[PDB]
């Protein structure tokens, strides 16, 4: 990939002064388009309630589960409403979980306890279940089929259940250079030590093309892009914010000299907090809206980067199904969010959102090319397939700064490889 | 008018078009229409031989403090 | 009676002078007016956290998640305390407009 | 022209007692950055070749692929004087050597490196990609 394009030349840099000494070009960017509308909010009224958004998710998933049932049970079909079950009758029912979890706090660490129901709910009413089901994989808020029989005490007894799945994906043009997208999140300016300053340095500076050979600025002149995701200000206590942007507008400004930069909100960010977060304001930034090179996001961001396209957040879905599921891998959530076909299904109950009455934006309506997350505590990258001729490629991007560790993600070849920055520090070998 | 008053609290308290209290009613009648549940032809032909009238264009209980 | 018959006047945020024109900063008070924005918007974080904690409650302490509350319970601290969060919201929100969208939205 | 920089640098190492990173040495001089490296380079060498017993400390930097667990990570490293030999040893593929910076009296980590590069930044903002080897087209200023 790209270390080993860094060593194909000769290295002139251990020699005595010379006339002329080489530069380079940035290569172009001749393609780009956002498509991130659902997410940017124009109107923003408030005062409805949280019930039109779980009746447009229903309404809009459903023949997505009859349609996989069909082929994964048998056209002799049995689908019915919750209303109209016999005693003792093999049927396949359409719902909406509800996780009934004590230890969660209400107004007046993970928090699974060893009891605690599963409700399956439609519009009219509810059942409880029991059977051959997990009772900590799952989260309140996913929409799923089941097949069983009612039971003489009212309860559900379940032999299989299914999930939605992956949308279709359209195949992209190969492209004939190999160009690169740098991934970084999570820099925390505004605490976190002096080692995380020089890493800072050091990266800025591999990236403008200040530092190493001709390999290493051959090689960082063909990283087209930069994106950075989400807590940019990690905060020690609100109630110091004033003070670091303007530090963040310096960096910005070093980096919108060469490259161009997407900057996304994340969990201390100066924004709103429920999850279409929405860009910052430019007031914040004298100094680096100078150049059109410079652009400002939020939290769901698409995008087609020379064909490619992405989707991310800046995690803080994955963090919060980590609170409130038995799964530890950020990977394993990740891929699983992939498969209900939802971005963050535990929205509204424990993570907050805009009331939307018209259509619940967080179903996917096509299948992402890649597909990153945002804080996660270390690396991790993989490969998925679908059912159909679907191919997914899954980067989870560490936090700056305790590793000190971005992502190479090519665009030709799809894979992803980590780059890390470590300054000596007070080490001494004669102790 | 006073059997127009009853379709429309009709169409109000019909589960199978969605939950709405918080909206318009006009709103509520195009939002069906997209997903195509099965609007009738005929709450709409009220809607429009009115002005902005609070006592047709709105939902049942856009008073009390819900 | 006579409340309805406002002219609503505008004020500066930083040093609460009336004038005329709908600008949020006063023209003394304009070198600070990034943290004039970073102060308040930590203030609309905040009540945005408190909307979504109280109209969620409500659909647990009733039952269903697909139908709407009714239950204008006196004897209820929820009753009432979700009802001003939408004012202060509606306050608030009104209040960051005085500066200019951070974007476009018709691209 | 030898002499020139010869002597800027004798007069910035030993007499002011500074610390002079590349950066600082490309901006007082109006210098390359590659070239920079080169004329550090030139110097060490020259007043390591002459003496052996200088009060001269220096510092490089070491770049390249390596292995840890199957993976290809890139590995770039600041080093000291001492420890050179064993982290290039141990990287599989090498892909940059140059000098960093020199000393005269021995430091304790990686602190003021920082605060040099910083100050020498924070009086000279309108241009970085000045001497910069990659020069792109799109972003002037315009808003
Ligand atoms: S207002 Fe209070 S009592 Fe009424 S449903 Fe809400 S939480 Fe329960
Ligand atoms: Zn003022």
């Amino acid at each position: 990939m790209f270390s080993e394009q860094a060593a194909q030349r000769a290295h002139t840099l251990l020699s005595p002064p010379s006339a002329n000494n080489a530069t380079f070009a940035r290569v172009p960017v001749a393609t780009y388009t956002n498509s991130s509308q659902p997410f940017r909010l124009g109107e923003r009224s408030f005062s409805r309630q949280y019930a039109h958004i779980y009746a447009t998710r229903l309404i809009q998933m459903r023949p997505f589960l009859e349609n996989r049932a069909q082929q994964h049970w048998g056209s002799g079909v049995g689908v019915k409403k919750l209303c109209e079950l016999q005693p003792e009758e093999k049927c396949c029912v359409v719902g909406t979980l509800f996780k009934a979890m004590p230890l969660q706090p209400s107004i007046l660490s993970k928090y699974i306890h060893p009891d605690d129901e599963l409700v399956l709910e439609d519009e009219l009413q509810r059942i409880k279940l029991k059977g051959t089901i997990d009772v900590s994989k799952l989260v309140t808020g996913t929409v799923l089929a089941v097949f069983g029989s009612v039971r003489d005490d009212g309860k559900f007894l379940v032999e299989d259940y299914c999930f939605a799945d992956l949308a279709p994906q359209k195949p992209a043009p190969p492209l004939d250079t190999d160009r690169f997208v740098l991934l970084v999140s999570g820099l925390g300016l505004g605490g976190g030590g002096g080692e995380s300053l020089l890493g800072t340095q050091l990266l800025v500076d591999v990236v403008t093309g200040q530092l190493g050979d001709e390999g290493e600025q051959c090689s960082a002149a063909h990283v087209s892009r930069v994106i950075l995701a989400g807590n940019l200000l990690s905060h020690s206590t609100q109630s110091a914010s004033v003070e670091a942007v303007k530090m963040l507008d310096e960096i910005l400004l070093q980096l919108s000299a060469s490259v161009p930069v997407d900057v996304m909100p994340g969990e201390f960010d100066p924004t709103n907090y429920t999850l279409p977060q929405q860009p910052l304001h430019p007031c914040m930034f004298p100094l680096a809206t100078a150049y059109s090179t410079l652009q400002l996001v939020t939290n769901p961001y698409q995008a087609t980067i020379d064909g490619v396209r992405f989707l991310g957040t800046s995690g803080q879905n994955v963090s919060d199904i980590f609170r409130y599921s038995s799964m530890e891998d950020h990977l394993e959530i990740l891929e699983w969010t992939l498969r209900v076909r939802h971005i963050s299904p535990t929205a509204p109950d424990t993570l907050g959102c805009y009331p939307f009455y018209k259509t619940d934006p967080f179903i996917f309506p096509e299948c992402p090319h890649v597909y990153f997350c945002g804080n996660t505590p270390s690396f991790g990258s993989k490969i998925i397939r679908g059912p159909e001729d679907q191919t997914v490629l899954l980067v989870t991007v560490p936090d700056f700064s305790a590793t000190q560790t971005a992502c190479l993600v090519n665009l030709r070849s799809l894979a992803c490889q980590p780059i890390s920055f470590s300054g000596f520090g007070a080490e001494d070998d004669d102790l | 008018e006073e059997a127009e008053l009853e379709l429309l609290r009709q169409f109000d308290l019909a589960w199978q078009y969605g939950p709405c209290t918080g909206i318009t009613r006009l709103q509520r009648w195009c939002r069906a229409k997209q997903m195509g549940l099965e609007p009738p032809p005929e709450v709409w032909q009220v809607l429009k031989t009115h002005p902005g009238d609070p006592r047709f264009q709105c939902s049942l209980w856009h008073l009390y403090p819900l | 009676g006579l409340l309805a018959f406002a002219k609503r006047r505008n004020c500066c945020i930083g040093c609460r002078t009336v004038l005329s024109h709908q600008g949020a900063v006063c023209e003394f008070c304009q070198p600070r007016e990034s943290e004039l924005y970073q102060k308040e918007v930590s203030h609309l974080n905040a009540l945005e956290e408190r909307f979504s904690r109280l109209w969620t409650q409500c659909q647990r302490c009733q039952g269903s998640l697909h139908e709407d509350v009714i239950c204008t319970s006196r004897d209820c601290p929820i009753f009432y305390m979700r009802k001003k969060v939408r004012k202060d919201l509606e306050d608030q929100e009104q209040l960051l407009r005085r500066f200019g969208p951070p974007g476009p939205e018709a691209w | 022209a030898d002499q020139l920089y010869l002597e800027n640098i004798d007069e910035f190492v030993t007499d002011q007692n500074k610390i002079v990173t590349y950066k600082w040495l490309s901006y007082t001089l109006g210098v390359h950055v590659n070239q920079a490296k080169q004329m550090l380079y030139d110097y060490v060498e020259r007043k390591r070749k002459e003496n052996s017993g200088a009060q001269l400390h220096v510092t490089y930097l070491v770049s390249g692929s390596l292995i840890q667990n199957g993976h290809s990570c890139h590995k770039v490293a600041v080093v000291r004087e001492d420890k050179l030999e064993a982290v290039k040893s141990k990287l599989a593929v090498t892909a940059s050597i140059h000098v960093y910076s020199i000393q005269k009296a021995m430091l304790k980590d990686s602190g003021p490196l920082f605060n040099t590069d910083y100050d020498i930044l924070k009086s000279n903002l309108q241009n970085c990609s000045k001497f910069s080897a990659i020069q792109c087209a799109a972003a002037v200023p315009r808003a």
